[PDB]
RNA sequence: UUUGGAGAGUUUGAUCCUGGCUCAGGACGAACGCUGGCGGCGUGCUUAACACAUGCAAGUCGAACGGAAAGGCCCUUUCGGGGGUACUCGAGUGGCGAACGGGUGAGUAACACGUGGGUGAUCUGCCCUGCACUUUGGGAUAAGCCUGGGAAACUGGGUCUAAUACCGAAUACACCCUGCUGGUCGCAUGGCCUGGUAGGGGAAAGCUUUUGCGGUGUGGGAUGGGCCCGCGGCCUAUCAGCUUGUUGGUGGGGUGAUGGCCUACCAAGGCGACGACGGGUAGCCGGCCUGAGAGGGUGACCGGCCACACUGGGACUGAGAUACGGCCCAGACUCCUACGGGAGGCAGCAGUGGGGAAUAUUGCACAAUGGGCGCAAGCCUGAUGCAGCGACGCCGCGUGAGGGAUGACGGCCUUCGGGUUGUAAACCUCUUUCAGCACAGACGAAGCGCAAGUGACGGUAUGUGCAGAAGAAGGACCGGCCAACUACGUGCCAGCAGCCGCGGUAAUACGUAGGGUCCGAGCGUUGUCCGGAAUUACUGGGCGUAAAGAGCUCGUAGGUGGUUUGUCGCGUUGUUCGUGAAAACUCA
């Protein structure tokens, strides 16, 4: 009865969550078999990262992900990829790239001079 | 065990509450434990203004 | 917890001027107090103590701050003295002082603590703020219109701005490019003695 | 015995334990019936007795009274006994 | 092919050697005295495995059944209430959960733990994926009603009822046994080829009309486990022999499993100075501290295993039991008691009595995650998520600044010239961080439901305005080790002290004043562990006079060995593969 669980790591004001495959009788922060993904709620991009191949293998061998893990699977594209109904679509949004410090410095120098 | 009495004055007598610590005195042979100054029934010495925290006396006003 | 007492007394006691505009020091170079003229036995401990006191009380830094500065410098791959002096100069107060926007370390530290400057467009108010290579420091309009800041920027005729520091315009923008070298810093006193003592 | 859940579990345990004891008594009766049959040294009476015993043990394994491996090993023991003797 | 070792004081008229003692650093699950503004982060019974008031810490299904005590609707009403509805459900049968989760370290010198394998000798519900299916008959009872003891819990007797509850029979040849009969392997029996052949036997329950779940036997996954093995890891001969199922083998019993595991019959042995049996201490590991290194101490939190639930025995359940809020028995304690008889185990979350130096509030929520039940909605969760108290430890910020005099009061010295606190201060200006008063006000929730909503934290955090330098600093030391001195008061009295050692009238060492040094919201004292300690010296040392060749011989176990030839690959060395979880330390 293996189910994918979220392990509470990080800091109180901005929690950090991993995505782990482990037995249902293990701990929230204890025994783990593999580390496959993560979740970042503090960043409003809401960065999502997951190993598609490992997730697919676990779903095939018969994992029973919980509701939040299944929601993350929909968000990334893994659940609908497995089911094959709509296909493979990526709803994830990447973090906005930070403008380069070098170009910021160049613009500032140009403005100054 | 033995017990040493620091300060220029004291009010200790038979059947009195005492708190002690460890400290060697060269002159007298067998004393190694010193009575804390200004605790329980023992009060701090008077006319003390400097080196005050060691002997436990209140600050002047 | 900053230092409130006199700034001239430390210079008088340690025998070398610090601010450089101290008239009382040159007036009475002898140690202050009732028996400053008395000879003092020379000792390596005395020498090391005087050097470290000079450095710490001249830069106004706190003792534990200096201690972990030293530990970080020692852990740094480069030579401990160079790392220590570079990280110590990296302090924003000294950065602005050598940029010439400030006339004294105490007033510079107060200005930084109150936070009249802008760091990368975000207001930061930390007197011991870490400043790294290739950074940008900005100035707020509430500081530009401030009277003493105007006096400093229109009377900046102090010692020349070092190599790693340079001002670009009237906005008083300070930039750092490369890693200072002991020789081109040419800071007074010596660091070998201090590092030896802290190794002791 | 503090709350309704565990008192009910108690009740059920004792009841179905009475049932369990009855069934185990039946199995043990079959076992020693075979024991004294072998001791006497019967052949056809032993044949039908062991047929009944195997039936009972198989049914017990089916309804979970005894481990099916336990029943199989017991049956193999009966076979070895009847063939040696 | 890279990383790193410091000393000082102390025996003598003066010198050296060995060697003892003390100090300069780091750390705490800390305590004490004094002081004490704010924000952020972790942590809080090491003693009595002492005794415990109290409130909670495990329930869910009408889509299983009999039914309606309390609700809703529709029939009715005299407002006592009379019928159906399953929306809803008290209690009762029937499934599942309940060995999960959470605490502690008395017992152990042991496979218990890590490490690497074996299991041809092993089992395994709930999941997934295949194969053939899933006939029939019957008794009984809870419940409800009548009734007895009795305040009590609970209990005896009579009547009565349904189910997936219980019990016969329908096949099953993918299953299990016994007799006869072929190929491979070696790990030896014997295993495998689902080898082949003759005989024997092996079970089911329906509901629902909806994102459907169930019932029997067999093949494979994945987790879950069970047994065993080589190596490792305290002290102690002022503990020399121990053992009779003890050692080895044959027939039976037994469990799932091979097995002196047990029984009956045979043989007398096995382990022992390469430390048995005894005595003392103690849970173990990833780690932490110290240390360049080897080395030494330690098991905080967190992470993985072992064992325990007042003490001592026993057994059933189940796929699973040291069965902490399951059961039977023996002892101590407590409570109710109408004196007929009953009720109890906070080393679970809070809290009470004692211990000591000490360790907390009888606080708020399922808002996110995990777990349990049900098709789902839905229900429980002292797990978990948060708040309050403790300067216990870690990080950060505040109590101002520019100019201001050969330097205004007051104080102490003075050689009576004069110097000190002092750029300090009064002063002219400044923005005033955080507190203070108002406004807005979060993410944490692409989440839950087919509802129309959903944040305990918190109206905190965080931004936008208002007033004012307006509210904010103390503790040790100043003979040398050991950064820092003057005056005054009593002098072998009163007193200081980590070592050297300081007072017998002119003390920079006692007490008080000024001045200085150190630290800083912390400052000092105590305790513990490492270092310097080459002061247990394998890497690092000695034994003539400083501690040390037994008063001399003979001789067992071991260590060790002259020169050469062949062979083995045990020691040694090279290459490659598996593993060394997470967390931990370093680099970016
Ligand atoms: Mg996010
Ligand atoms: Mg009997
Ligand atoms: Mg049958
Ligand atoms: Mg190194
Ligand atoms: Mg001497
Ligand atoms: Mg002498
Ligand atoms: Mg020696
Ligand atoms: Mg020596
Ligand atoms: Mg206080
Ligand atoms: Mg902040
Ligand atoms: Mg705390
Ligand atoms: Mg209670
Ligand atoms: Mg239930
Ligand atoms: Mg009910
Ligand atoms: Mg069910
Ligand atoms: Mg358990
Ligand atoms: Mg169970
Ligand atoms: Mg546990
Ligand atoms: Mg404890
Ligand atoms: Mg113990
Ligand atoms: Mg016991
Ligand atoms: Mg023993
Ligand atoms: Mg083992
Ligand atoms: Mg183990
Ligand atoms: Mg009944
Ligand atoms: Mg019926
Ligand atoms: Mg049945
Ligand atoms: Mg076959
Ligand atoms: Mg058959
Ligand atoms: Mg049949
Ligand atoms: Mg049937
Ligand atoms: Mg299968
Ligand atoms: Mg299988
Ligand atoms: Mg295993
Ligand atoms: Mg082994
Ligand atoms: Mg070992
Ligand atoms: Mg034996
Ligand atoms: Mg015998
Ligand atoms: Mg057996
Ligand atoms: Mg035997
Ligand atoms: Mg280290
Ligand atoms: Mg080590
Ligand atoms: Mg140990
Ligand atoms: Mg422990
Ligand atoms: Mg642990
Ligand atoms: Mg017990
Ligand atoms: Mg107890
Ligand atoms: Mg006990
Ligand atoms: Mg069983
Ligand atoms: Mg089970
Ligand atoms: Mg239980
Ligand atoms: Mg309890
Ligand atoms: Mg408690
Ligand atoms: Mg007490
Ligand atoms: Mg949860
Ligand atoms: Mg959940
Ligand atoms: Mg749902
Ligand atoms: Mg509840
Ligand atoms: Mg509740
Ligand atoms: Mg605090
Ligand atoms: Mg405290
Ligand atoms: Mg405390
Ligand atoms: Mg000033
Ligand atoms: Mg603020
Ligand atoms: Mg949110
Ligand atoms: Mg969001
Ligand atoms: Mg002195
Ligand atoms: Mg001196
Ligand atoms: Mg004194
Ligand atoms: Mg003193
Ligand atoms: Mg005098
Ligand atoms: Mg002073
Ligand atoms: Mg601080
Ligand atoms: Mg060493
Ligand atoms: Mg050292
Ligand atoms: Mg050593
Ligand atoms: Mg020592
Ligand atoms: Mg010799
Ligand atoms: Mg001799
Ligand atoms: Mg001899
Ligand atoms: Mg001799
Ligand atoms: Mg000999
Ligand atoms: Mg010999
Ligand atoms: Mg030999
Ligand atoms: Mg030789
Ligand atoms: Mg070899
Ligand atoms: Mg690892
Ligand atoms: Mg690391």
């Amino acid at each position: 009865a293996v189910k994918i669980k979220l392990t509470r790591l990080g800091k109180i004001r901005n929690p950090q969550y991993r995505i782990i495959v482990a037995d249902a009788r293990t701990r929230r922060d204890g025994r783990a078999i593999e580390v496959i993904g993560r979740y970042h709620p503090k960043e409003e991009p809401s960065l999502i990262q997951i190993d598609s191949e490992r997730a697919q293998y676990w779903l095939g061998v018969g994992a029973q992900p919980t509701e939040p893990v299944l929601a993350l699977l929909k968000i990334t594209g893994d659940w609908q990829k497995f089911k094959g109904l709509p296909g493979a679509e990526g709803t994830l949004k990447v973090k906005e790239p930070k403008p380069s410090k070098l170009d910021l410095f160049n613009a500032a120098l140009a403005e100054a001079e | 065990v033995t017990a040493y009495i620091p300060g220029e004055g004291h009010n200790l007598q038979e059947h009195s509450m005492v708190l002690v610590r460890g400290g060697r005195v060269k002159d007298l042979p067998g004393v190694r434990y010193k009575i804390i100054r200004g605790s329980l029934d023992t009060q701090g010495v008077k006319n003390r203004k400097q080196a005050r925290s060691r002997y436990g006396a209140k600050k002047e006003k | 917890a900053r230092y409130t007492g006199p700034a001239t007394r430390k210079s008088r006691r340690l025998g070398v001027d610090l601010v450089g505009g101290d008239q009382s020091f040159e007036k009475r170079p002898y140690p202050p107090g009732q028996h400053g003229r008395a000879r003092i036995k020379e000792s390596e401990y005395r020498q090391q103590l005087q050097e470290k006191q000079k450095a710490r009380f001249s830069y106004g830094v706190m003792e534990k701050q200096f201690r972990r500065y030293y530990e970080e410098a020692n852990r740094q791959p480069g030579k401990t003295g160079d790392n220590l002096l570079r990280i110590l100069e990296s302090r924003l107060d000294n950065v602005v002082y050598r940029a010439g926007l400030a006339r004294t370390r105490r007033m510079a530290r107060q200005l930084v603590s109150h936070g009249h400057f802008l760091v990368n467009g975000v207001k930061v108010d930390i007197p011991s703020y870490r400043v790294s290579q290739y950074d940008i420091i900005d100035v707020k309009e509430k500081s530009l219109n401030t009277l003493p800041f105007q006096i400093a920027r229109e009377t900046a005729g102090e010692r020349p701005i070092p190599s790693w520091l340079q001002v670009v315009g009237e906005r008083q923008r300070i930039l750092v490019h490369q890693l200072p070298e002991r020789a081109q810093i040419d800071v007074p006193l010596t660091e070998q003695l201090i590092v030896e003592l802290y190794s002791k | 015995a503090n709350i309704k859940s565990q008192i009910k579990r108690i009740r059920t345990n004792e009841r179905r334990r009475l049932r369990n004891q009855s069934v185990k008594s039946s199995l043990r009766t079959a076992i020693r019936g075979f024991r004294e049959a072998v001791d006497a040294g019967d052949k056809d009476k032993a044949s039908e007795l062991l047929h009944a015993t195997s039936r009972k043990l198989d049914k017990a394994a089916s309804k979970g009274v005894i481990h099916p491996n336990q029943a199989a090993n017991k049956k193999s023991a009966l076979a070895l006994a009847l063939n040696k003797l």
